[PDB]
């Protein structure tokens, strides 16, 4: 009953309606943190960000 | 790039830039990892022999800024200059691309959380070192520009071509902002909470900023599956 609809369900990144609840995850380089939402990056030069 | 501004350091990473023998870029890239760079299927006849730089911001001035030959092109089989459809290739490098300062893959998004996510965003981003106005230069800079997402509908009147649903839309009427010549092949992408994704190749225009005409971009949604056994 959880969507994607609504602040992208709380995800990161990818989110998915999964079972009326929401299922975050995240390309390549990055994994999914223990809280469910957010994408850890891997490496000093995930994907999609900026080298700032 | 027509309009929109230089890129400042680090904010455009996924940049490449395909450079023909006499050394000039003639097309854009965009970094899919280490081996592998998302380009525009029509780029490649208008070369047979050409190398990727990647790192580079400024072509006037000469670190960081490397080249990488070309191992494999994988062109889009029903890719075709009759309509532009399927336009989209990949490149696999024969050395491996080092992130660094300037060089950065962008990432790839699920198919389905794009579509709902990304393309309903109201702009995106693209960028290059082409053309600075429909008749003027190639820039030595690299440039990027805010697009407006266009509407479907809106952009199939304003085309005198068939816009097929491998194509999109962005860019605005009148505003004199647009990709150009020697921007095609490079990255439309889109922020999502200060993560870029690729959303679409710079593909074709009737001209650059035309009054009633847009950008026209390959639809990366469409063949997410494909880049994916492209690069494997
Ligand atoms: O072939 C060009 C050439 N141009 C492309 C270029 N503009 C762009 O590439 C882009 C603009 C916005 C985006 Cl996004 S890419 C400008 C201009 C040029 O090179 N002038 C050179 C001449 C000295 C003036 N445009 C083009 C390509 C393909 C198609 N096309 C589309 C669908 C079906 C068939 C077809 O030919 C239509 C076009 F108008
Ligand atoms: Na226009």
């Amino acid at each position: 009953r959880k969507l994607c609809s609504l602040d992208n369900g709380d995800c990161d990144q990818f989110c998915h309606e999964e079972q009326n609840s929401v299922v975050c995850s995240c390309a390549r380089g990055y994994t999914l943190a223990d809280n469910g939402k957010a994408c850890i990056p891997t490496g000093p030069y995930p994907c999609g960000k900026q080298t700032l | 790039i027509v309009g929109g501004q230089e890129c400042k350091d680090g904010e455009c990473p996924w940049q490449a830039l395909l450079i023909n023998e006499e050394n000039e870029g003639f097309c854009g890239g965009t970094i899919l990892s280490e081996f592998y760079i998302l380009t525009a299927a029509h780029c490649l006849y208008q070369a047979k022999r050409f190398k990727v730089r990647v790192g580079d911001r400024n072509t006037e001035q000469e670190g960081g800024e490397a080249v990488h030959e070309v191992e494999v092109v994988i062109k889009h089989n029903r890719f075709t200059k009759e309509t532009y459809d399927f336009d989209i290739a990949v490149l696999r490098l024969k050395t491996p691309i080092t992130f660094r300062m300037n060089v950065a893959p962008a990432c790839l998004p699920e198919r389905d959380w794009a579509e709902s996510t990304l393309m309903t965003q109201k702009t995106g981003i693209v960028s290059g070192f082409g053309r600075t106005h429909e008749k003027g230069e190639q820039s030595t800079r690299l440039k990027m520009l805010e697009v407006p997402y266009v509407d479907r509908n809106s952009c199939k009147l304003s085309s005198s071509f068939i816009i097929t649903q491998n194509m999109f839309c962005a860019g605005y009427d009148t505003k004199q902002e647009d990709a150009c010549q020697g921007d095609s092949g490079g990255p439309h992408v889109t922020r999502f909470k200060d993560t870029y994704f690729v959303t679409g190749i710079v593909s074709w225009g009737e001209g650059c900023a035309r009054k009633g005409k847009y950008g026209i971009y390959t639809k990366v949604t469409a063949f997410l599956k494909w880049i994916d056994r492209s690069m494997k």
